[PDB]
């Protein structure tokens, strides 16, 4: 159950990071 | 705020087994006919005073301006 | 069908669905903005600031 | 530097000569009177309203 | 009477910046700013527009810097408390021709030439009214002889206006050789004034188009969503054990 | 079909929400006259 | 059911009140979109509050700086024209939505028992909206702003014994100057929160006595939960409203206003046409129509007395207008009268508008005076039409 | 009217007084800690510097 839980947590983290980039588009941070 | 039961029998179908945007187009002529034949009186009582008063006002303004035109 | 294919792709876990929604929002907004910009530039030819004949002749 | 607006209004002067004729009728009446308040700006307004309505699109399609 | 009091109505001219997708004619904005500086800035003021507002709209940045360096403005106290004048920078507002309202009225016979920043939004049917006002210096009608010190202008409320006929044929020499006539000068100055009153028109129109389209698609989706959620209720059959 | 219609509307809504939030925050951000006076 | 271990978060005490009153509240199954108008009015209030806060981050309540500060918001602030146009046109849409709310209530006779408290709290809410919008319109400090403030505050002198004292005290210094400007800014900032409290009380009373339906009948037989069935309907309403409001913001932002408010206030000259905003025009028309300004103020008080006196009528058994042809016609005539009354208020006092207004206001009160008669006759109906 | 100002602006005051700005005396007894005693002592305590 732990592998599934950590996989789901990582997926939600990726979604959160995508939402953060969408809200604050930062090519300044993306380039380096 | 109690609920009164009625002793019915209800059959319902899942939303994913029905056409969802076709009832709006099935009977347009009949629905337009129903709207008009049911609300023509109310339309007259709404738009009647407005149009009548507007015509009266423009008429009287025309008379007044032409009368005061030296 | 294409709908069933894309469903089996991106509609089995909600996290992927929300990421897809955000990515689609970004891409669609950019596409609409590009289309409207092309339409505006086509409709207002000649009137732009960049193409006035005396843009740099006052000096 | 001939004025496009003046030329266009002169060109469209014979389009709606009826308000102009009414205005001239008032001019003759006022000349006969020569003593009253004698303005009749209404005929002026009607005639120039017609001319302005005429010269609406032509002015800008002629302007640079 | 009442007709002259409310002024002859202004027609509906086809302005180049009218329509759900229509931009300012920026060459015409430049030309209108030229004519305003040449003839209209002697009496009227703007006081709401900085020189930097012209950058990217009708002039290039170096041109605006030179134009600002032309005029001189009073700057605050120096290390001795005295006041001094320095050439205008790229942030200063347009110069004011008169010290204050009292000086303006005294110089213009008691009538105050209004501030022109928001002139096209401070009149009913603004742009058409301004163009008609500038162009329509007509001969007064029969037997309406107005007093000395004014001029007849049918569009102005009352017929008698205080400013003289300014726009004349050949008044200015346009930079790009456009033949200067009364109508052309009026069109350019009204385009410039309408830009001054609303510098955000183009961005506003673009946002409006994009968001009306996008929200229309959203409305279709919301209607479908509502119909889908309500379709288990609207297409249901119930037996109730009653007839009449 | 239902979920894809809903998805199109959903990212329309996401676009709208981002627009509104950024408008408010950037309004609370700096101003053109200040930037001009930055020298 | 003993709640030993927790099943659902929605039934936990943290989300239990919210659960009941938002998700699980039973609602009549046949509601049309005007209940959506009520929810839409709530959303308009929230929009006004948010845009007003962010606008007040840039507005200076001084007489020498207010107008130029607003022009600052329009020209210099990053996306400030959007904030200002949203605030102004959102006031307009707030009033449009509240008017549709009120007229649906009148049509379906939702003011009848047991929703008298709901209707009365609604009347109080309407008063608060009027005051808030007026004091807010004073803020930009233009010609219309200053002169409308002057006139509407100076008609408070009609009180018999203490009129002049109240006028001077509210003015703060014999005129409508800087003191009045600061006073009005503070009050305009404060009032929307009282408006939020009034809205919450409004909703609480309604939730006590359920909700009416297009039939006006008892409706505890077929009731469904509010979510998701009416959330999606309200969502359709909200998106349509957003399209309407976006049409107003971006393409025709100054149509719902007057051009005289773009001239800095000059207490020396007087603009030839002093009228309030379009949504105060019916009240202004009633007040202007009845002469003898003391009579005008009394007439406005009488308007609000009639509005408060609607719920407490005697028989009024049949509720909906679908089964009341006479009352249906009376309501449509009243709506036409209200529109005509609003149009009259923008016209000068020259004839025939005085006669038209003096007839229209009388017809307004006539509507408010002939509903009990219809109720009594309708109470008499059943023992005459029997088919046997 | 209010009390007149001896100098047009703070820079003028500084130039007159050799770079020192004589502060406004309206709230001088509340602006300075222990304002009343401080002002009285400062006005009267113009003594000789130590060694
Ligand atoms: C005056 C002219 C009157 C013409 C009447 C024509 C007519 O027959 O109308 C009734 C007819 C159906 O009659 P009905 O069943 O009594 O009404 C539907 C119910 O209300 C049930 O509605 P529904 O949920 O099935 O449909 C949802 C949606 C369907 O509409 C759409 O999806 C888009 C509509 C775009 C309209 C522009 O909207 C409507 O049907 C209309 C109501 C829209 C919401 C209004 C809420 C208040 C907004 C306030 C804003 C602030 C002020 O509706 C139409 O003809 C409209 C659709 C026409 C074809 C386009 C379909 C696009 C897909
Ligand atoms: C309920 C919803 C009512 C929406 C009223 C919208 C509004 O105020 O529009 C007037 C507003 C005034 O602008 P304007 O007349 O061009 O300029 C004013 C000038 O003085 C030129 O003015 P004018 O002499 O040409 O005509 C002035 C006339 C505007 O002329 C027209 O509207 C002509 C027809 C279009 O003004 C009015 O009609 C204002 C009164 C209308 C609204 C009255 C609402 C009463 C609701 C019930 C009150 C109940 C009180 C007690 C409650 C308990 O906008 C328009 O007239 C054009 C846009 C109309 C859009 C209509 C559809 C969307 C709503
Ligand atoms: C992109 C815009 C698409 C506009 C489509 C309009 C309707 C086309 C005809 C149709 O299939 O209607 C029935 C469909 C619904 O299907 P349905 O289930 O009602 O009908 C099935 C029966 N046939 C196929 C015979 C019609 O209507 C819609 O899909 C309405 C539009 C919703 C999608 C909105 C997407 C927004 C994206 C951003
Ligand atoms: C108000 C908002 C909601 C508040 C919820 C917490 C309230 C306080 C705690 C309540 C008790 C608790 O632990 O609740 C969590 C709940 C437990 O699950 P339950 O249904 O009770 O039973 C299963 C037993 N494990 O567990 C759940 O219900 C599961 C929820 C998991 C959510 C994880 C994913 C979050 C991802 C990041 C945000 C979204 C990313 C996209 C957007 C990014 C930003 C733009
Ligand atoms: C929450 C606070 C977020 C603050 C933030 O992200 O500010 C924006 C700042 C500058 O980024 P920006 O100006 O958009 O980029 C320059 C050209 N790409 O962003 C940065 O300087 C870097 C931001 C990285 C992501 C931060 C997420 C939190
Ligand atoms: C953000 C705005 C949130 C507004 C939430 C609604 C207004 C507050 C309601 C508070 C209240 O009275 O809660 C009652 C409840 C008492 O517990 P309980 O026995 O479950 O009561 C059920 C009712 N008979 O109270 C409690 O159990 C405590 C509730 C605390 C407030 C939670 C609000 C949501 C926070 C996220
Ligand atoms: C314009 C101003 C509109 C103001 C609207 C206020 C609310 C009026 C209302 O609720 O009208 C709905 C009513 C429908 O009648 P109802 O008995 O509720 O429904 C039967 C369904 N077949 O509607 C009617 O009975 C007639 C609706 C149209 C009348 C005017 C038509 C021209 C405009
Ligand atoms: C010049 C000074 C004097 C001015 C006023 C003088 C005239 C006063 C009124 C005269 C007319 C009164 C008529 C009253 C009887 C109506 C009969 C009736 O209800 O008929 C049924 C009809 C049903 O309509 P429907 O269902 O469409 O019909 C199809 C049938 N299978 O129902 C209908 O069609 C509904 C009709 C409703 C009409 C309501 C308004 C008129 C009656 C009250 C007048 C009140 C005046 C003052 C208040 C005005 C509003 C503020
Ligand atoms: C000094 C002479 C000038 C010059 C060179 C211009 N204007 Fe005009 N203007 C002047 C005065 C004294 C007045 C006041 C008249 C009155 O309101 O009684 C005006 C008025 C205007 C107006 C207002 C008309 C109205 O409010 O109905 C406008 C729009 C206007 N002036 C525009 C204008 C333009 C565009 C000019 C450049 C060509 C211009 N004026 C020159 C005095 C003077
Ligand atoms: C701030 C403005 C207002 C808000 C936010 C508001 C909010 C609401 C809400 C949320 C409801 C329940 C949902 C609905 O039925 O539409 C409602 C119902 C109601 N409101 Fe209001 N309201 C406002 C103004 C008014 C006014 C001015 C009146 C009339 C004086 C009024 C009278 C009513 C009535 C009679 C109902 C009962 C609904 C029914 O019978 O089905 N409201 N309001
Ligand atoms: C607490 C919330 C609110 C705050 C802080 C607020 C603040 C302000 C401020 C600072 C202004 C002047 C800015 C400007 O000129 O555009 C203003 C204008 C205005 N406000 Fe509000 N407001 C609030 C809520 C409301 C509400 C609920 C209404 C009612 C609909 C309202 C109606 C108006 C109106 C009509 C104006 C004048 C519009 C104009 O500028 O032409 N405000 N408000």
């Amino acid at each position: 159950i732990q592998p599934a839980d950590v996989k789901a947590a990582a997926m939600w983290g990726v979604a959160a990071a995508t939402g953060g980039l969408y809200l604050v588009q930062v090519s300044i941070l993306v380039l380096p | 705020k109690q609920i009164v039961p009625v002793k019915s029998v209800i059959y319902a179908l899942s939303p994913f087994q029905q056409k969802v945007m076709t009832g709006l187009w099935k009977d347009l002529p009949t629905k337009i006919h129903h709207k008009v034949s049911e609300n023509w009186i109310s339309a007259t009582l709404l738009l009647g005073p407005l149009v009548g008063t507007y015509a009266y006002v423009q008429n009287y303004l025309e008379k007044e301006k032409l009368h005061h035109r030296y | 069908g294409i709908f069933e294919s894309l469903y089996k792709v991106v509609m089995r876990r909600n996290s992927v669905y929300v990421t897809f929604v955000i990515a689609g929002a970004f891409l669609g907004e950019r596409a609409v903005d590009y289309g409207i910009h092309k339409l505006w530039e086509a409709n207002n030819v000649g009137k732009r600031y960049e193409d006035i004949p005396v843009l740099g002749q006052k000096l | 530097p001939v004025d496009q607006k003046r030329y266009l209004e002169e060109s469209c002067k014979p389009k709606c000569v009826k308000p102009l004729l009414e205005y001239q009728a008032c001019i003759k009446r006022i000349h006969g009177d020569d003593s009253g308040q004698k303005h009749c700006t209404g005929q002026y307004f009607d005639y120039w309203f017609c001319v302005d309505k005429c010269v609406a699109p032509k002015l800008f399609t002629k302007l640079k | 009477a009442d007709e002259a009091e409310h002024g002859l109505a202004c027609p509906s001219y086809p302005w180049p910046h009218k329509g759900i997708l229509s931009s300012y004619d920026h060459a015409s904005i430049r030309r209108g700013h030229q004519v305003y500086t040449e003839v209209c800035a002697s009496c009227h003021s703007m006081s709401l527009i900085s020189y930097r507002d012209l950058v990217g709209v009708a002039y290039t940045e170096e041109e605006v810097k030179a134009m600002a360096a032309e005029i001189e403005v009073v700057d605050g106290p120096n290390d001795e408390g005295e006041m001094f004048t320095r050439p205008g920078k790229l942030s200063d507002r347009f110069p004011q021709p008169y010290a204050n309202e009292a000086a303006a009225r005294f110089a213009n016979g008691g009538a105050y030439p209004p501030d022109l920043s928001l002139i096209t939004k401070a009149r009913h049917n603004g742009q058409n009214y301004v163009f008609s006002l500038l162009t329509g210096y007509r001969d007064p009608p029969a037997g309406v002889s107005i007093r000395e010190g004014l001029h007849y202008n049918p569009y102005f409320p009352g017929g008698a206006i205080a400013m003289p006929k300014m726009l004349n044929d050949g008044a200015v020499e346009y930079e790009d050789g456009t033949p200067a006539t009364e109508a052309q000068m009026g069109k350019d100055v009204v385009s410039f004034l309408s830009w001054a009153a609303e510098p955000e028109m183009e961005e506003r129109k673009l946002m409006g188009f994009k968001w009306i389209f996008v929200l229309s698609l959203a409305l279709l989706q919301a209607a479908y969503y509502r119909r889908l959620r309500w379709s288990v209720l609207k297409s249901r059959k119930l037996v109730l054990d009653v007839v009449n | 079909f239902a979920y894809f219609v809903l998805t199109g509307g959903r990212f329309v809504y996401a676009s709208l929400i981002r627009l509104l939030v950024l408008k408010f925050v950037l309004s609370m951000s700096a101003s053109k006259d200040v930037l001009a006076l930055a020298s | 059911t003993i709640r030993n271990q927790r099943f659902s978060l929605l039934k936990e005490p943290i989300s239990s009140t919210l659960n009941q009153h938002l998700i699980d509240y039973p609602t009549p199954s046949n509601l049309s979109y005007w209940w959506g108008f009520g929810s839409l009015a709530g959303i308009c209030l929230v929009i006004q509050i948010v845009t007003g806060v962010f606008l007040a981050m840039h507005y200076t309540p001084h007489v020498d700086l207010a107008f130029n500060s607003v022009e600052h918001v329009m020209r210099d602030v990053e996306g400030g024209w959007l904030l200002r146009y949203m605030h102004a046109n959102g006031a307009s849409m707030f009033f449009i939505v509240v008017y549709l709310h009120i007229f649906r209530g009148l049509y379906y006779a939702s003011y009848s028992s047991p929703r008298e408290f709901v209707w009365c709290l609604g009347v109080v809410i309407f008063l608060l909206m009027i005051v808030t919008a007026f004091t807010g319109y004073v803020l930009p400090w233009g010609q219309m702003s200053f002169w409308g403030a002057t006139v509407i505050t100076s008609l408070a002198s009609a009180i018999p014994v203490v009129g002049d004292t109240i006028v001077t005290w509210l003015w703060g210094g014999f005129s409508v100057d800087n003191a009045t400007l600061n006073r009005f800014f503070s009050l305009h900032y404060l009032l929307p929160f009282l408006l939020v409290g009034a809205s919450l009380l409004h909703l609480a009373a309604l939730h006590q006595y359920g909700s009416n339906n297009p039939l006006g009948v008892h409706s505890e037989m077929d009731q469904i939960s509010f979510y998701p069935y009416f959330y999606v309907k309200d969502l359709v309403g909200w998106v349509a409203f957003a399209i309407f409001f976006s049409i107003w913001i971006f393409y025709a932002p100054n149509v719902l206003g007057h051009p005289d408010n773009y001239i800095p206030a000059n207490p020396m000259s007087t603009p030839p046409h002093i009228v309030p905003e379009w949504y105060f025009l019916p009240i202004y028309a009633i007040l202007r129509s009845i002469p003898d300004k003391s009579g005008g103020v009394a007439a406005i008080a009488l308007v609000f007395i009639c509005l408060l006196a609607l719920p407490f009528f005697k028989s009024m058994y049949v509720r909906s207008s679908s089964f009341r042809p006479i009352y249906q016609g009376i309501f449509w005539l009243l709506l036409a009268d209200c529109l005509l009354l609003g149009w009259i208020g923008c016209q000068p006092v020259e004839a025939p508008f005085v006669t038209i207004g003096q007839i229209s206001s009388f017809v307004f009160f006539l509507f408010f005076a002939i509903t009990p008669i219809l109720g009594r006759v309708g109470r008499g109906i059943p023992n005459s039409y029997t088919t046997d």
